[PDB]
């Protein structure tokens, strides 16, 4: 079913788009950072991010 | 990943106030806890003779093998030096004075795994 694919397609290449619209906004606007500096990257960045 | 602190391992020293003029320091790794020494600095309040020496015994000094490193003249400090010694190796060092009367003696450096 051609309609049903493209109708899966058109679906999911919105909500990809929600996504970026999401991701870029959660990226770019955080206004505090944990610079790692190239170390301890895993659970201690997590938990210093917190 | 993971980071650790390193800290050097243990001091060690040996030193004599008013050795005679023809008296010595006897730097013995017994008195380490890791058997070995590695003495960097040798601090000397007048001339004095640099001295290394195996032992035929154990846990003695009877000499087997000696070895005048170097003279050393006037007050002063030789750093720098690694002059190595341990129990298991029967290796004493010895500083002898050689000034016209009594002198003070500090030897410093570290313990190494015998
Ligand atoms: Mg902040
Ligand atoms: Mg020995």
């Amino acid at each position: 079913d051609l309609i049903e694919r493209n109708i899966q397609r058109v679906g999911a290449s919105l909500e990809n788009g929600i996504n970026r619209v999401f991701l870029t906004e959660l990226v770019d606007n955080a206004q505090n950072n944990h610079d790692t500096a190239g170390s301890n990257q895993g659970y201690q960045a997590l938990n210093s991010a917190v | 990943t993971d980071t650790i602190v390193n800290v050097q391992g243990s001091f060690f020293s040996a030193s004599a106030s008013g050795v005679a003029d023809t008296e010595s320091l006897l730097i013995d790794p017994q008195d380490a806890k890791f058997g070995a020494i590695e003495i960097h600095n040798i601090a000397h309040g007048g001339s004095v003779d640099v001295e290394l020496l195996t032992s035929s015994d154990d846990t003695e000094l009877v000499e087997d093998a000696a070895v005048t490193l170097d003279s050393f003249t006037g007050e002063g400090i030789s750093q720098g030096n690694q002059i190595e010694a341990s129990d298991n190796t029967n290796t004493y060092i010895r500083i002898t004075n050689t000034s016209g009367g009594a002198i003070d003696i500090i030897a410093t450096g570290r313990e190494v795994s015998q």
